[PDB]
RNA sequence: AGUAUGAAAAUGAUUAUUUUAUAAGCAAUCAUGAAUAUAUUAUAUUAUAUUAAUGAUGUACCUUUUGUAUAAUGGGUCAGC
RNA sequence: AUUCCUUGGAAUAUUAUAUUUUAAAAUAUAAAUACUGAAUAUCUAAAUAUUAUUAUUACUAAUAAUAAUAAUAUGGUAAUAGAACAUUUAAUGAUAAUAUAUAUUAGUUAUUAAUUAAUAUAUGUAUUAAUUAAAUAGAGAA
């Protein structure tokens, strides 16, 4: 029951990384609001 | 030099060269050579007596005029026409007088009738 | 086989940034000579005997033996796409003629409770083929064709254009 | 002759990736690079009256390599229709308000032609500063390359 | 439904302080208009509207778009 | 046709194939693409049929390449193998769309096979029918 | 199943055999009028009959209208090219004419840089396909 | 300021075809898709015509000046003289 | 490509390809002429003028007309020189409503012009073709 889908290596072998903190995200303009 | 498998193709496609200028054709297509020929007349048939390359789908034969003896493309003369008349208008910038620069080219069309390995 | 040098069609210019260009490729001359050059392109709507499959020529057919339909992808590595259940296991002809004839009677009796996924599941065989060999009362069909028009009807003004578009494109795409 | 035949697989549009972690091209070459793919100059059936340029992911755009001392002295600069709001900022500075996609961005917009396309071709790049994204299904894969 | 403007306008001077000048003028016009009937014409219309949107080729992903330019007389590809 | 019928007449003992050769030069010089006649049905069904005629393994519709999945135009390339001989490329936009052109072009290879003249006369065993 | 769609083959002149494609040539002049003398002349001199002799399979046809002197000449797509010569002597008359000849029918027209061949047959190699280049990008 | 006639232009309204609501500059030329119209040889994979997708190129014209896109002269447009 | 000797050759190296052998090793081939870049030059045709050679056509034939071959020349304000066309009038002047004149559209001829076809309006019909003579003879510039 699988589907037929193929993926890229250069996506695969991608280490994971975590995006860093933007300032103009909503999350840290609430942290900045007084 | 094997030309087996461009022997055996259906499909074939040459790059003759009239005058260096390269044509690249089928059998079948019109040929637009940008002059007036005086050796040809219409109705008379050229044998291209310098093909760059030959080509199929996955083979090329290639070389500098390959062998008359390996290939036979002729094409035959239809038409010596012009090309459409223009009067490109030309003068300076504050001078009143301007010179009407009349253009009338001609052509020669060709119809590659024959393409084939020998 | 042949023995012949391969290359690809080169340009004298950078091929990443100026691909376009004529000229380039004009410019380049190669050693006289016979070349093998792939062809950098799908065999799709072609007809060429180099894109034949060996299978197809006839066993006579000097092209055969050569070697310019190329098997370059392996069907080891592939995915199927939008196969039957019967290509991934082989198709059954277990179901004998009684059963066949119970499966239309059926059908003819309660085409909504006996609708055909429930045969299927009942029987372990294709929906496909349990429409082949029973049709349903026509009432039920002349019912269901009412509930598509009025589905139909009910579609906006863009939507039907749409679907219509679709069907060209569908129509197009057997053409090749 | 050559120009008969179903053009359709040319004039479609892949989806590239590059990851900028595993690409060693400092910033500014890297965005020139990716103009070309943008415009669609790589390709020999590219005629300039028509966009007919690829996608192009970048992910992991935070290890973006920056040579020198840019990242602190490298001023972006803004300015209004109105005299005395001049926004000059650093390098840096825009990376923490908006990330080093939009750098990257940026230098892809400057490199590329100056005209009506320009702006689909800039939004053709999709950006990420670190690794997930949502185009990792669409970027072309062969079935051969399946080994990993 | 249109308008023109009709026969002869009569211009009439305007005198305005200082020495200055108007010419005024009185225009008169004529209103035309053609009836035509909902049951042909526009019914006819709509057809050709229909046979129009019919001819129509659809949008396809990977339509075969001319490879728009000159050849060169050399391959490409 | 008169014209023709004339040629053939005066031309039925001197030189029996003058007129074929006439016609030829007229008549068979035309361009014709016979990819352009074609109009398949639902042509997986019909190859599926003609590789039980022959000696091939049943086909079967593989992905090769993708590219653009989630997207208003996408490109599938799938392949209509039989064993491991591609019997038929096929790109599309869509999976389905794509399957059923590889199994087109199949049946074009099938069809519009062009022998050459140093072949002996094949004769095929006519149309698939299903 | 297997449906056929209509199509017609398209003539190409000079691949089997080649008709000619000038058919008709009408010389058409005044006796009365000094714009026609160059015609009148050329009409008089065994040029026409040398022209003749020459071409056998294009007519020559030989009119008395009261206007100036024309050369309309007919060809096998149909069109018409029409050559008034207007107070031109012989010499000048012949060129004309064999410029009529050489010509196919076909409308003038302006071609663009390099736009030399002109083909109603799909490529011999395939159109470029991203996916099956030999060179990937990147 | 004779009488007939008047598809001469400028100018107004309207209808059709086409292009146009993310685009910036003598409004054209060249390249180049697409849409529409006509065509009694479109046999078509046709030909012309119309049309500001899109791309490139492109400082109005005259006068007078060492020199003018000039923010120097002159011209509201057309018809007649 | 790098090195040596005197545009060249050689060696070395690199890249690409092919073939053999066990992703390597051996053999052969090719590439090394960087490329873009003008309305420059050449080639490829066309026009005009001159110089020098021709060929055809027709009774200053040592000419004219047309066509070749080789060469040289063909930006241009003020200015000089040469050649044409449109318009109108006078002299000579067939012809004809299937004709003509004017207009619109699409063709044609190296095209400010004329001609062809279709269409519309006149008009029992050209100061018509052509050669002369002349001009209130050509307008985005006051
Ligand atoms: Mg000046
Ligand atoms: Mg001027
Ligand atoms: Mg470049
Ligand atoms: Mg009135
Ligand atoms: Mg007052
Ligand atoms: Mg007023
Ligand atoms: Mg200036
Ligand atoms: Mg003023
Ligand atoms: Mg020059
Ligand atoms: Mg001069
Ligand atoms: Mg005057
Ligand atoms: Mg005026
Ligand atoms: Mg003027």
């Amino acid at each position: 029951s699988t589907r037929p889908f193929l993926v890229a290596p250069s996506i695969a072998n991608s280490i994971t990384t975590e995006a860093p903190a933007i300032n103009h995200s909503p999350e840290l303009a609430n942290a900045r609001k007084w | 030099t094997d030309t087996t498998p461009l022997k055996l193709s259906n499909e074939l496609y040459a790059i003759f060269k009239i005058h260096n200028r390269p044509y690249l054709v089928t059998e079948g297509d019109r040929v637009i050579l940008p002059f007036k020929l005086k050796q040809a007349e219409v109705g008379d048939i050229l044998n291209m007596t310098d093909v760059t390359t030959l080509g199929s789908r996955n083979y090329k034969l290639v070389g500098h005029p390959i062998n008359t003896s390996l290939y036979t493309l002729k094409a035959t003369v239809v038409g010596k026409t012009k090309r459409a008349f223009q009067t490109r208008e030309v003068t300076k910038r504050r001078n009143r007088r301007v010179r009407h620069a009349k253009s009338k080219g001609d052509l020669t069309i060709l119809r590659i009738s024959e393409l084939s390995m020998n | 086989q042949f023995g012949f040098p391969k290359t690809q069609v080169t340009t004298i210019y950078n091929k990443t940034k100026s691909a376009s260009n004529y000229k380039g490729y004009l410019k380049h001359r190669d050693a006289p000579g016979m070349y093998y050059q792939p062809s950098e392109s799908i065999a799709t709507g072609s007809v060429n005997s180099e894109t034949i499959p060996r299978s197809f020529m006839a066993a006579s057919d000097p092209r055969r033996g050569l070697d310019m339909p190329v098997q370059s992808t392996k069907a080891k590595q592939c995915p199927n796409v939008l196969v039957g259940k019967s290509t991934v296991n082989g198709k059954t002809y277990h179901l004998g003629p009684q059963e066949i004839d119970e499966i239309r009677k059926l059908r003819l009796d309660n085409p909504q409770k006996y609708t055909r996924k429930f045969l299927a599941a009942k029987y372990g065989i294709s929906p496909l083929f349990v429409s082949m060999v029973s049709k349903p009362s026509e009432q039920h069909v002349q019912i269901m064709e009412s509930r598509l028009q009025e589905i139909q009807s009910r579609w906006k003004e863009k939507r039907r254009i749409a679907r219509e578009d679709r069907k060209r494109r569908k129509l197009l795409w057997y053409q090749a | 002759s050559q120009k008969i035949g179903h053009s359709g697989l040319a004039f479609a549009r892949l989806w590239h990736h590059v990851d900028v972690a595993r690409d060693k091209r400092t910033l500014g070459r890297l965005a020139s690079a990716i103009a070309i793919t943008l415009i669609g100059r790589h390709k020999p059936v590219y005629h300039p009256s028509q966009d007919c340029g690829d996608y192009v992911v970048v992910t992991n755009c935070q290890k973006i390599r920056v040579t020198g001392k840019k990242f602190e002295q490298k001023t972006y600069w803004s300015h209004s229709g109105r005299p005395g709001q001049l926004k000059l900022q650093t390098m840096n500075k825009v990376v923490a308000d908006k990330g080093f996609g939009e750098i990257l961005k940026k230098a892809v917009s400057g490199m590329l032609p100056k005209n009506k396309l320009r702006k689909q071709r800039l939004d053709r790049l999709k950006v990420f500063d670190g690794s997930e994204n949502p185009y990792k299904q669409n970027i072309t894969a062969f079935a051969h390359e399946q080994s990993s | 439904i249109w308008t023109g403007s009709d026969g002869f306008w009569r211009k009439r001077v305007e005198f305005k302080a200082r020495t200055r000048i108007g010419i005024i003028s009185h225009p008169y016009i004529h209103v035309r208009c053609i009836l035509r009937t909902k049951s042909v014409t526009k019914r006819r219309l709509a057809y050709e509207a229909h046979l129009k949107e019919q001819k129509r080729a659809p949008w396809v992903q990977l339509g075969d778009k001319p490879i728009r330019g000159v050849t060169g007389g050399v391959y490409k590809w | 046709r008169s014209i023709i019928a004339a040629i053939w007449a005066v031309t039925e003992q001197k030189d029996s194939q003058a007129v074929y050769r006439f016609i030829d030069d007229h008549i068979m010089s035309r361009k014709l693409d016979i990819t352009k006649m074609f109009q398949f049905e639902q042509p997986t069904r019909e190859l599926a049929m003609l590789c039980r005629r022959e000696g091939l393994e049943k086909p079967v519709s593989k992905l090769v390449a993708e590219s653009g999945r989630l997207s208003k135009s996408p490109v599938f390339i799938v392949h209509v193998f039989s064993g491991e001989e591609t019997l038929g490329e096929g790109y599309g936009s869509s999976l389905k769309e794509a399957k059923a052109r590889a199994a087109t072009d199949a049946l074009m290879k099938w069809y519009c096979y062009e022998p050459l003249a140093q072949q002996e006369p094949v004769i095929d065993p006519g149309t698939v029918v299903v | 199943v297997v449906k056929a769609i209509a199509r017609n083959s398209i003539g190409r002149n000079g691949v089997g055999a080649f008709v000619f494609p000038c058919r008709k040539i009408t010389l058409q002049f005044c006796n009365w009028g000094g714009s026609s003398e160059g015609m009148r002349k050329f009409l008089t001199s065994k040029r026409l009959d040398k022209w003749g002799q020459e071409f056998p399979w294009i007519q020559f046809e030989v009119m008395r209208k009261s206007g100036h002197p024309l050369l309309r000449a007919e060809y096998t797509n149909g069109r018409e090219k029409v050559i008034c010569v207007r107070n031109l002597n012989i010499d000048n008359v012949e060129n004309k004419l064999k410029l009529l000849k050489d010509s196919d029918g076909d409308i003038l027209r302006r071609r663009t840089k390099n736009d030399n061949v002109e083909s109603l047959n799909s490529s011999v190699r395939g159109i470029w396909s991203p996916l099956h280049a030999a060179k990937r990008h990147r």
